[PDB]
RNA sequence: AUCGAGAGA
DNA sequence: CACTCTCGATG
């Protein structure tokens, strides 16, 4: 688990947007469910935004 | 590639609402309390702590009572592994103690120094299951594209090449033992 | 200037930035 | 769709197309109409199959 | 430079997408199509362009937003049967 | 391929106007409409015939055989 | 005709307004469900019927 | 409907009420199991008047049903109907009390006439499923269509 | 309900009747622990629940872009900054009542005008 | 001819 | 359980 998840999420997102984390890696922050799912799995269909 | 299922017996109205699980090539389904006690978490409450992450949730615990009633027979680790082994003299424990490492949730670890991981994860699955059973969260969407994968040339050629190369190294093993 | 917000026509400039680097069969090659 | 907020039961959110074919469909309307049409083709193939069996 | 982002459906679950970049701005043409005004504020992403929801075959269809969807499907099927230069060589 | 010799619909010769069209586009820096007009292509079938054409032969000539 | 299109647009408008009113009513827990079905099912039935009446 | 009363929808409503199935579970807010030793004095201060009025051998374990006030109007049935239904179901081996409809709390109290605590639960189970207040089985719903 | 556990075994203790004194005693069937009961309420089955309605309300809920924001005034601190959502209880027969969460004092208030 | 694949109404 | 052309690898 992880307390104070907002800072962690902003850090991760910033790292991806910088390139330090591979842009294809997905990062899902579920607030109300209090979960943080990071997928580095292959075969995930994504798209630019 | 193993598939673990956590079944909730007894529908809406039935009294025998027990929760069992299916372990890789094991005869019958095992009560979850037996699984937890086989993983090291022996007493009650601590199991519920691994399942219900909020002691205020009396409904979920109420739903977890018949599970405790089910696994009340087994009160230690040794007899839990002995139970699973009986399903599948002491060798059976070593059989059981293997299934919980190499077969029971292999995606976390297939080592030996990790038992609390699979226990907490199992408890998480129970939590999700009961959340769905208490009508707090609806059924999972099996048509959700986000929970699907597209294998391209890479993965396909990878499976195929793993097969062919294993066959090759096997053949080479044969030619080696021929000498 | 160069800090003004995008219109809707300048979107195809970004789409042109795409494909020019990715191509049309990017997933295969990657 | 990810373009709407959660718990949006409004007509345009649940697939109402105000526009006509003359006027042109919006992206959301286009996708929803595509979903409907898809169901159409599916149950069409299903229909011709099951009918094909029933007749025999 | 953190200007564009790669989003799959799972992460798409947790974001709010603007359809057009003109949905970030604070007497009309009766000819133009009726478009619902943005009732959402907290945008995190914006669509590059909606027409990118289509594939290669359907991207050939002129005014597919003025058609019945099964016709777009049928055209998508018949586009692969049309003749013409498939390669220069 | 190459610029069609005559217009499909009416039959007006247009195969002699391709190079002149290209010149009218690059030399005099005209737009397609005016260029097509100066070539005496008033009917939109011939207008189409030249405007719509793609000169693929110019790529075909890139091979040595 | 122009005025016809205006009447069409205002028809869809009053339809969406009606749906909005029913929505606001249901959210205020004042929507009395029809006998034998959910408040939510009653709401869905009403809205769908309204939009259909609009199209027609 | 009967060849006689055709336009009388007021009778059609009665027939609908006499046909459409209605279980005890369908009108129950919640169920509880208290330990109430003294039968003539309840721990719960809300059931004091009820046991006071029902005065003019048992079990210490109490089974307390709380019903839905709005659901009692939909099915159009009284507390007496429910109580007498339960009574006619369990006959003599279940003492049953209840509050009148005029009260603001629709409550039912039930007592059995070792290992008894986890024996009443089953009973309440059978009180939720295998209990028909009115109407015919399988007939899930009925609609008055003219 | 909210039941307890043993202090020694931490195993779930089952209720048992003290006959000669007419009282409720939670006993453990792993050792010999027996404690007095805090409430006579042993079992509660809730067919119509309200638990799960206002579920998922965390402090970070203000940073959830997928959630809609109304023009409602908070009945407490009178802030018009709020985030609402329908009942999180995924049930076929729930009301469409809106649950509002104030983004200033974290106050939960509904749109229900009957209760 | 025997098995898979694309497509036509 | 519900007529064609076709391709393309196999015995
Ligand atoms: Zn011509
Ligand atoms: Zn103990
Ligand atoms: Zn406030």
């Amino acid at each position: 688990v992880h307390r104070n998840p907002a800072r962690l999420m902003e850090t991760l997102r910033t790292l991806r947007r910088k390139g330090d984390i591979n842009p294809e890696v997905s990062m899902i922050r579920d607030i109300r469910e209090k979960e943080l799912k990071i997928f580095t799995d292959a075969g995930r269909v994504y798209r630019p935004l | 590639i193993s598939t673990l299922q956590v079944k909730l017996y007894g529908r809406e109205g039935s009294s025998a609402r027990t929760i069992k699980a299916t372990l890789p090539y094991i005869k019958q389904d095992i009560p979850i309390v037996i699984i937890f006690r086989a993983l090291g978490i022996i007493p009650d409450g601590e199991i519920l702590e691994h399942i219900c992450y909020d002691v205020n949730d009396w409904q979920m615990l109420e739903m977890l009572k018949p599970c405790v009633e089910d696994g009340f027979v087994i009160q230690d680790r040794e007899t839990a592994l002995d139970f699973i082994g009986r399903r599948g003299k002491e060798k059976r424990i070593q059989y059981a103690k293997d299934i919980l490492q190499k077969e029971f949730l292999p995606h976390i670890t297939q080592l030996e120094g990790f038992e609390s991981r699979k226990a907490f994860f199992l408890g998480y699955m129970i939590n999700r299951l009961l959340l769905c059973a208490l009508d707090r969260k609806d059924q999972d969407d099996r048509d959700h594209f986000g929970k699907k994968r597209l294998d391209l040339a890479g993965p396909l050629l990878a499976q195929l090449f793993k097969t062919l190369f294993k066959k090759l190294t096997k053949d080479i093993f044969r030619y080696m033992q021929r000498t | 200037d160069e800090s003004a917000p995008i219109t809707a026509e300048d979107s195809w400039a970004v789409i042109s930035a795409f494909f020019r680097e990715k191509g049309l069969v990017s997933q295969q090659l990657d | 769709l990810p373009h709407f907020s959660k718990d949006d039961y409004s007509p345009e959110s649940k697939g109402f197309v105000e526009n006509s074919y003359l006027r042109g469909l919006t992206p959301q309307e286009f996708f929803f109409h595509a979903m409907g049409g898809r169901e159409g083709l599916i149950d069409t193939a299903v229909k011709t199959a099951e009918t094909g069996y029933i007749q025999r | 430079e953190g200007l564009v982002e790669y989003i799959d459906a799972e992460e798409e679950e947790s974001i709010l997408i603007a359809m057009q970049p003109e949905d970030l701005e604070p007497d009309v043409d009766p000819a133009k199509r009726i478009r619902v005004s943005h009732h959402a504020t907290t945008f995190t992403h914006c669509e590059i362009h909606p027409s990118m929801i289509l594939g290669v075959a359907a991207s050939i269809i002129p005014f597919p937003d003025h058609n019945q969807s099964p016709r777009n499907t049928y055209q998508s099927a018949m586009g692969k049967q049309a003749m013409g230069v498939f390669l220069t060589n | 391929m190459i610029v069609p010799v005559r217009c499909f619909s009416c039959g007006k010769v247009v195969g002699d106007k391709w190079e002149s069209y290209l010149n009218l586009l690059q030399e005099d820096e005209l737009d397609e409409g005016t260029a097509l007009s100066r070539l005496g292509l008033k009917r939109y079938c011939c207008r189409r015939m030249i405007l719509t054409h793609v000169d693929l032969i110019e790529k075909f000539l890139r091979y040595n055989p | 005709d122009g005025p016809t299109m205006r009447e069409i647009t205002e028809t869809i408008a009053e339809a969406k307004k009606k749906v909005l009113d029913v929505t606001k009513e249901a959210q205020a827990n004042l929507l009395t469900a029809k006998h034998g079905m959910t408040l939510r099912e009653s709401f869905e039935d009403n809205v769908v019927r309204f939009l259909n009446e609009a199209r027609d | 409907l009967e060849p006689g009363h055709a336009a009388d929808q007021e009778q059609a409503k009665l027939i609908r009420s006499a046909i459409e199935h209605t279980t005890l579970k369908s009108v129950t807010i919640a169920s509880e199991i208290y330990y109430d030793p003294d039968p003539r004095s309840t721990v719960i201060p809300e059931d004091e008047e009820i046991i006071q009025l029902h005065f003019s051998q048992q079990s210490p374990w109490l089974l307390r049903l709380e019903l839905d006030r709005a659901a009692m109007n939909d099915k159009d049935l009284t507390m007496g109907q429910v109580g007498e239904r339960i009574k006619q179901t369990f006959k003599n081996d279940l003492f049953v009390i209840w509050s009148e409809d005029n009260d603001e709390k629709l409550i039912i109290r039930c007592r059995v006439v070792a290992e008894e605590d986890h024996m009443l639960k089953k009973i309440e189970n059978t009180m939720l499923e295998n209990i028909t207040l009115r109407g015919v089985e399988n007939i899930e719903r009925v609609v008055m269509m003219k | 309900t909210t039941f307890r556990f043993c202090r020694d075994c931490n195993n779930m203790l089952y209720p048992r009747e003290d006959k000669e004194n007419n009282r409720l005693l939670f006993e453990c069937r792993t050792c010999s622990y027996v404690e007095e009961a805090g409430s006579p309420l042993v079992y509660r089955h809730e067919l119509i629940t309200n638990i799960g309605e206002t579920a998922g309300v965390v402090q970070d809920i203000g940073s959830d872009p997928t959630l809609p924001r109304s023009d409602r005034e908070c009945p407490k601190c009178h802030s018009r900054e709020n985030v609402f959502f329908q009942s999180q209880q995924r049930r076929k027969d729930t009301s469409m009542v809106l649950f509002f969460v104030c983004l200033s004092c974290s106050h939960i208030f509904t749109s229900d005008q009957k209760n």
